[PDB]
């Protein structure tokens, strides 16, 4: 996802990238310098934000979403949630979930 | 002299929507109102098909303590017309409730009703304690242990 | 006359045609694709228009 | 449950004449006093369309058996019936016509029309037994024998009849249109009186669209739903049916053509043009005009 | 814990269970963006004499563009003009004598936009 023209909960909640980027993007394996036996979940993620991003915006926002209809007030709830869910990183998680 | 510089429109400022009044209401009533569920081994799958379906319903009514959605998120499923849907009707114990999800394992999701780790749907449950618990017990529901 | 009517109606019959666009509508190439390939489904009509 | 008739005997095919039959409104827009070129499925013109009599008296006994042959759906179907007392009640569509694959069925009886997709296993002969009751005659109960046992069933439609009540020579003339494009069964039907005419009458009726039904079957093959006045345990020597099949019905397979429908003001289609027929309307379709000069 | 699956088939076939389709409310003789039954555009919207075959939904007299339409919740038949559009013209004597102008709108009325109606359009700055 990480590339122009490309949708889904990062490409459009944590890093929009113009249809019109000029540079590269590098990445490589990190299991053995960031996974951890019991899981680092020092690394978190978004899944719901209010609208997409615009590209290069930066949002570190902690305040609770409101899924439903009733105010969170910065408090989680029924439908209330923090925006911010960490990852399972394992040095035995498959292909599709190391770092 | 006479020079055409610019173009002259309207910009308008406020959409309108017109659909047909909506009509046919999905079977749900019937599924999450329903007063008798079956057991777990004689679990209640209907067919909804042929019906415009609304969640809000369901999603906003906060009587559900689990609404876990795979492959779809669960504000956009009013935005969606699927082929069908088969709506699932059951009791199930709360421990067990975690076991209602792809790719998990347990007596439910292995010796009950598997799901697969490719699932496309939502699992939602409510707590049933004034309606399926009686005061000498209700050994209605039946639960299986051992299978080959 | 009569060629002038055929000038402007064959011109406007060819907001019709596709020149290899999924649709002739803009609007709802638009409100279907996201702007990497509305643009190029864009770009097409835009030739055939021009 | 069904009940065995008589074998067919494999009657040799009759032909009949199509003039200027089966053109139905391919859009729901309304147009008005202009002329409009569509590339669809039409019955060519003056085309033949086979035709079989409802009831079918050939012996020389004398046997009376229902000519209800099993016949194929090619890209569509324009199905005309000229009878007078509501002795065809319906079609089946399938490939198979058994219990291994889907299929649809249209029936209809005195109040309304029965529409269902589901496994059936049809019998060789489906029909539908009709008796009068004993004291008011004013309707006809009607035992379905189509098939032996239903499976699987992903549609239900009911609505108003498709089929007109028709309780001596008042034939009437319904033309229907049969598409199966996109999953989508479309349904184009007409009703019309008339009179002293055997076959297809001469004139241009357009067929106003029926329903579309969500189906999403496959459809190669359809067949006929009789209905039966007289007993099969029982055969009469005669007059027990109706009048030994004066009602008929014909049946014509719709192909790829290039129509010019004329709308008038009041927006109905009240003149076509195939542009293959000849070299006049091949001109026509090319000056997009009706009327041709010199 | 009384508990449903919903499990939503999403194929290459067409679909029988669908959303809500939420509407608004009609807002009749005025530029505005018009989605019916599917049909987005941009226009305004009078009330048409016109009268609709039972099976006819849309209307299209020239055949490129939908002059008229039926509208989904209530029956009536309202047709569609181009929410007005044209050139502006500045009409100047050279620079080199004066810096004021006129502005013509071609083809437009006096509504739309020392006002002058003439059949070319309208013409604001200029006497008549
Ligand atoms: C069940 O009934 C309640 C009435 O208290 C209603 O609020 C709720 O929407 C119903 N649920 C469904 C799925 O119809
Ligand atoms: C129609 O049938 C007649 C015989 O009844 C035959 O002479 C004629 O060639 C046929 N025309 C076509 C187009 O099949
Ligand atoms: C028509 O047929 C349906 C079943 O196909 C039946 O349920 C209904 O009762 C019939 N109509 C009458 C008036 O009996
Ligand atoms: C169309 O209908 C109107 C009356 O509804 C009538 O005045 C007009 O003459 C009709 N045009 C045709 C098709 O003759
Ligand atoms: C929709 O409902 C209104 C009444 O609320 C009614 O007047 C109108 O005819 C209905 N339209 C359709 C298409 O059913
Ligand atoms: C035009 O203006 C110039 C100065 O820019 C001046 O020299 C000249 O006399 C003027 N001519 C007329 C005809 O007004
Ligand atoms: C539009 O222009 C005409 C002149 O042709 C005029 O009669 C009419 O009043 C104008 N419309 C409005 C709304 O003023
Ligand atoms: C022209 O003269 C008439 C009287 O004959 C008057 O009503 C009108 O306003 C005059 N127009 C102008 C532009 O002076």
């Amino acid at each position: 996802q990480i590339a122009p023209g490309q949708t889904g909960k990062i490409a459009d909640y944590n890093y929009k990238l113009p249809d019109d980027f000029t540079g590269c993007v590098i990445a490589w394996n990190s299991n053995n310098l960031d996974s951890k036996v019991g899981g680092n979940y020092n690394y978190l993620y978004r899944l719901f934000r209010k609208s997409n991003l615009k590209p290069f915006e930066r949002d570190i926002s902690t305040e609770i979403y409101q899924a439903g209809s009733t105010p969170c007030n910065g408090v989680e709830g029924f439908n209330c949630y923090f925006p911010l869910q960490s990852y399972g990183f394992q040095p035995t998680n498959g292909v599709g979930y190391q770092p | 002299g006479i020079y055409q510089t610019s173009n002259f429109r309207v910009q308008p400022t406020e959409s309108i929507v017109r659909f047909p009044n909506i009509t046919n209401l999905c079977p749900f009533g019937e599924v999450f109102n329903a007063t008798r569920f079956a057991s777990v081994y004689a679990w209640n799958r209907k067919r909804i098909s042929n019906c415009v379906a609304d969640y809000s319903v369901l999603y906003n009514s906060a009587s559900f303590s689990t609404f876990k959605c795979y492959g779809v998120s669960p504000t956009k499923l009013n935005d969606l017309c699927f082929t069908n849907v088969y709506a699932d009707s059951f009791v199930i114990r709360g421990d067990e409730v975690r076991q209602i999800a792809p790719g998990q394992t347990g007596k439910i999701a292995d010796y009950n009703y598997k799901l697969p780790d490719d699932f496309t749907g939502c699992v939602i449950a409510w707590n049933s304690n004034n309606l399926d618990s009686k005061v000498g017990g209700n050994y209605n529901y039946l639960y299986r242990l051992f299978r080959k | 006359v009569n060629q002038n009517a055929q000038a402007l109606n064959t011109l406007v019959k060819q907001l019709s045609s596709n020149f290899g666009a999924i649709s002739s509508v803009l609007n709802d190439i638009l409100s279907r694709l996201d702007p990497p390939e509305a643009e190029v489904q864009i770009d097409r009509l835009i030739t055939g228009r021009l | 449950q069904c009940v065995n008739l008589t074998t067919r005997t494999q009657l040799p095919p009759a032909y009949t004449n199509s003039f200027t039959r089966g053109v139905y409104y391919p859009d729901k827009v309304f147009r008005s006093s202009v002329l409009h070129s569509t590339q669809d499925l039409f019955l060519p013109f003056f085309s033949n369309v086979t035709w079989f009599h409802a009831i079918h008296v050939s012996g020389t006994n004398g046997t009376k058996r229902f000519d209800n042959p099993v016949l194929p759906f090619n890209d569509g179907v324009y199905f005309a019936s000229t009878e007078k007392s509501n002795i065809i009640r319906g079609w089946i569509f399938g490939t198979t016509l058994d219990s291994k694959t889907q299929s649809l069925l249209i029936v209809n009886n005195a109040t309304n029309v029965v529409i269902k997709v589901c496994e059936f296993q049809f019998c060789n002969d489906p029909f539908l037994g009709v008796y009068y009751h004993k004291n008011n005659k004013s309707w006809m109960e009607s035992e379905f024998r189509v098939y032996s046992s239903a499976n699987n069933c992903t549609f239900e439609y009911v609505s108003q009849p498709f089929l007109m009540d028709l309780e001596g020579n008042f034939k009437n003339l319904r033309e229907f249109v049969f598409k199966n494009i996109d999953g989508y069964f479309k349904i184009y039907s007409k009703h019309t009186p008339i009179n002293l005419v055997r076959d297809l009458p001469q004139g241009f009726s357009a067929l106003e669209p029926l329903v579309d039904l969500p189906i999403g079957i496959n459809i190669t093959r359809f067949q006929t739903l009789l209905a039966l006045h007289r007993s099969y345990l029982t055969p009469g020597d005669s007059s027990s049916g109706w009048t030994a099949g004066a009602a008929a019905y014909y049946v014509g397979y719709l192909q790829p053509r290039t129509f010019l429908l004329k709308y008038n003001e009041n927006g109905t289609i009240t003149d076509a043009v195939d542009c293959a027929l000849d070299p006049l309307s091949e001109t026509k379709c090319t000056l997009k005009s009706f009327t041709v000069e010199k | 814990y009384r508990v449903v699956v919903l499990s939503f088939e999403l194929l290459h076939a067409p679909a029988t269970v669908c959303g809500p389709k939420k509407s608004t409310n009609l807002v009749k003789n005025k530029c505005v963006n018009f989605n019916f039954n599917g049909l987005t555009g941009t226009g305004v919207l009078t009330e048409s004499n016109k009268k609709f075959l039972p099976f006819q939904q849309f209307g299209r007299d020239i055949a490129d563009t939908t002059d008229a339409v039926r509208d989904p919740q209530t029956l009536e038949i309202l047709d569609i003009t181009p929410c007005s559009f044209g050139g502006v013209s500045v009409i100047t004597p050279g620079t080199n004598t004066s810096n004021q102008v006129a502005v013509l709108y071609q083809g437009v009325n006096c509504t739309e936009v020392n006002v002058f109606q003439t059949r070319a359009g309208c013409l604001i700055g200029a006497e008549h």
